[PDB]
RNA sequence: AUUAAAAAGGUAUUGUUGCCCACCAAUUUUUAUAAUAAAAAUAACGUGCAGUAAUUAAUAUAUUUAUAAAAAUAUAUUUUUUUUUUUU
């Protein structure tokens, strides 16, 4: 595609099944 | 003491690795806020 | 000099520390007195007085 | 209807934008060419002649039947406007693709100069002296953000 | 952009250092901002509530001559009714602060009277020293009183204690006078207040005024006790709480205590709280 | 480590607060880790540990 | 460790190269300039290859060959190949 | 003597005078060369205004349509904003 970030947005929030995977 | 323990001196004391980040949420929701 | 009399006889209090206790300190929309004592305007007229 | 355009204007535009132009007059409907936007009023009759030159050359082929109908050189706008043939009783017996030639374009000319030149004013905006940074890509020698060569 | 240079100034016989980087700043994106709020002695030691340590002799001494300070803060607030001062919010407030010390410890109390179904017998010794511990332990913040209910509940009592509880008890609610008079007679052989009726007041009152409410021995688990988000002041459960169109502008314009009183610059037609401009006829 | 987070108090309002991260320790067998967010340096120092 | 940027080394460390061109091109936003580029020869196996490469050295009296270095990225996207010493 | 307080989204990040989308020129570079090859870097010019519940909500598949974003219809759907009859 466009390869490279035409945005900068940075979302700030981790909801946890986002991160641990494993258990959720 | 003489307040609340999951506020402190600067407002909301910032538990989760969230708010150490991101500590606008610490002290500030909607127009309605106060300390 | 002429000026010599406007030299600070003493010396001026540091400002060390906080706001002082129940200060106006201003959230997202909050009008804010500098001026108006927060705690004792606050307290009801039928107590203090007029 | 209306196609309303500015004064600086590409080649490819003035292309497709004829040929649409060019299917709308085919399909019976009243056209109009404006320019409300140039920085002379002599740039602003080369863009209706473009785009006039380029329906004459696409719709000639196509054989679909209009006639010229009005020119207003104006301070403010700079328009001409088309009517279609009627039928094929009109497109029989009148039969004709009929534009503006030397003599009306450059007396309207003259017009538009001298109704801008009246009102003081000779065009709605002007191009700025703004260079924008710019990238030649590959150049065999040494250029600044703007693309100008180093002295 | 024509940005704006501002030229910094140092320090002068009548303008010192820190008067200067707080009255006065370079960065001209930074004028105009609000005002700023800092303290001295006494409203330090009261903001910041760094709390002393026992020294050498003085310290002690003032332990010692120290008397009652909860007789003070009302004499204090009293004394504004002296003809040469006003009566002060503040006073009051000094006096509501050391009259409710204790507070929520009786709130802890009150959860342990009227928040078990069957607490043991509490005029028993040994549920009695429990419960004696756990209080001296929420007073003097060694424990949170989540901690110290927990502890309580399931602190050790007897073997086999519902199938003997089955020998008393139908539904296993037992009844709530042990643990009233228990929890007063901990206060009072605990040093917890000055004037020794208090204890025993407190606790009673703040169990009848929500003898009215709905669902009144039952509390939702995350607002009973101190945790992250909690309920405001006057809704919190055994609590001792439970123009007009140019009135923006007006503001000042009532009869105002105030901190700075306006000034001049800051304030264009405005008279002082004092002015009287409609005034009656009086005798 | 010492860090700056931007804090948002309203739309035109920006405060800029510091973040502390310690951990107090003695070789005696008894440590502890703390972390801060607030206004100034020395603020977010006292109040992590 | 990006493996692919190193296809013209032949899994050589430094690579010997003549010397054709020298043009001029403008790096990536924002950062702007001119990054001179050297454009080189050598050949592997009788096939000649074209190699690209950043001029970062110093030219002294007029010389031919130079000696191709690897990595690390730079302002110029698409310019993988740097330059050492001149011959 | 007639009304007003309490439920709400942001691809921006001192934040809508914010950002982005495709075509339309040059160039740079690899190759599996389909009107006019494909893909990637890219900072002109010109058309618009596609997107951020965004001026007929968006997203996916399907078929059609075409200066350029895209648009029409057929299905599923909320990474769209909610409005609520336990036999009347
Ligand atoms: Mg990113
Ligand atoms: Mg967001
Ligand atoms: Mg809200
Ligand atoms: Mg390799
Ligand atoms: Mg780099
Ligand atoms: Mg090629
Ligand atoms: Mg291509
Ligand atoms: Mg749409
Ligand atoms: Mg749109
Ligand atoms: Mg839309
Ligand atoms: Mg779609
Ligand atoms: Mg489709
Ligand atoms: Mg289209
Ligand atoms: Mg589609």
């Amino acid at each position: 595609l466009k390869t490279l970030d035409v945005r900068e947005y940075r979302p700030l929030a981790m909801p946890i099944e986002f991160r641990f995977y494993q258990r959720y | 003491r003489q307040h609340d323990s999951g506020v402190n001196q600067y407002g909301l004391k910032p538990t989760n690795a969230y708010d150490y980040i991101n500590p606008t949420n610490l002290i500030n929701f909607g127009r309605g806020t106060t300390f | 000099y002429y000026w010599s009399r406007y030299r600070m006889p003493t010396q001026m209090p540091k400002f060390d520390g906080p706001a002082p206790v129940a200060a106006p300190q201003s959230m997202n929309s909050t009008k804010t007195n500098e001026f108006i004592d927060p705690i004792d305007d606050k307290f009801p007229m039928s107590i203090r007085g007029p | 209807i209306d196609h309303t355009f500015r004064d600086a204007v590409d080649a490819h535009f003035v292309g497709w934008r004829s040929k649409k132009i060019v299917e709308d007059i085919r399909r019976r409907h009243p056209v109009k060419l404006t320019i409300k936007e140039f920085q002379s009023p002599e740039c602003a009759i080369g863009k209706l002649r473009e785009m006039c030159q380029a329906m004459q050359h696409y719709a000639q082929e196509k054989v679909i039947y209009h006639h010229f109908t009005s020119i207003v050189a104006n301070d403010r706008e700079a328009s001409i406007t088309f009517a279609p043939a009627l039928p094929m009783a009109k497109s029989d017996s009148w039969k004709h693709i009929k534009y503006p030639g030397e003599k009306e374009w450059t007396n309207a000319l003259r017009r538009m100069e001298d109704a801008c030149r009246k009102s003081g004013r000779y065009g709605t905006y002007a191009k700025s002296n703004k260079l924008k940074l710019r990238s030649l890509g590959q150049t065999s020698y040494r250029v600044d953000k703007y693309g100008r060569k180093m002295d | 952009a024509k940005r704006r240079v501002i030229v910094p100034i140092h320090p002068t016989p009548n303008f010192p250092a820190h008067f200067i980087k707080s009255a006065f700043t370079t960065d001209p994106l930074k004028e105009k901002q609000k005002a700023r709020f800092s303290s001295g002695g006494e409203a330090m030691r009261e903001v910041q509530d760094i709390p002393k340590n026992l020294e050498g002799e003085r310290s002690r001494r003032d332990l010692a001559s120290r008397g009652d300070t909860e007789f003070q803060a009302l004499v204090e607030f009293i004394e504004g009714a002296s003809y040469d001062q006003l009566i002060s919010g503040r006073r009051f407030k000094k006096v509501y602060d050391v009259l409710s010390e204790n507070d929520d410890m009786f709130i802890w109390l009150c959860h342990t009277a009227m928040s078990v179904l069957n607490p043991g017998d509490m005029r028993s010794r040994l549920i009695y020293n429990h419960l004696r511990i756990l209080a001296e332990s929420v007073a003097s913040g060694e424990m949170t009183q989540r901690t110290a209910f927990r502890f309580f509940e399931s602190a050790v009592r007897s073997p086999a204690y519902r199938e003997i509880a089955k020998r008393q008890l139908e539904g296993g609610a037992a009844t709530r006078l042990a643990g009233i008079s228990a929890a007063a007679d901990v206060m009072r052989r605990m040093g917890l207040t000055r004037r020794p009726m208090s204890s025993y007041f407190e606790l009673y009152q703040r169990i009848v005024e929500r003898s009215e409410a709905m669902t009144p021995w039952g509390f939702p688990p995350l607002f009973q006790f101190e945790e992250r988000l909690s309920l405001e002041p006057r809704l919190k459960f055994f609590s001792r709480a439970s123009g007009h169109v140019m009135t923006p502008h007006t503001t000042l314009h009532g009869r105002r205590i105030f901190w700075i009183p306006p000034t001049w610059n800051r304030a264009g037609r405005f008279l002082g709280p004092h002015v009287t401009l409609y005034p009656g006829m009086t005798p | 480590a010492y860090d700056m987070r931007v804090v948002k108090f309203s739309p035109k309002d920006h405060r800029q607060w510091i973040y502390c991260v310690l951990y107090v320790g003695s070789g005696k067998g008894i440590a502890g880790w703390g972390r801060a967010v607030a206004p100034s340096t020395q603020e977010a120092k006292k109040e992590a540990i | 460790l990006f493996f692919l940027r190193m296809w013209f080394l032949y899994g050589c460390c430094l690579r010997f190269v003549l010397f054709v061109l020298c043009y001029y091109m403008s790096p990536r936003l924002p950062s702007s300039g001119n990054r001179r580029v050297l454009y080189a020869v050598f050949y592997l196996y009788n096939f000649v290859w074209m190699l690209r490469c950043f001029f970062c050295c110093f030219i002294g009296l007029v010389m031919s060959l130079f000696i191709i270095e690897g990595g690390g990225f730079v302002d110029l996207p698409g310019v993988k190949y740097y330059t050492r010493i001149v011959s």
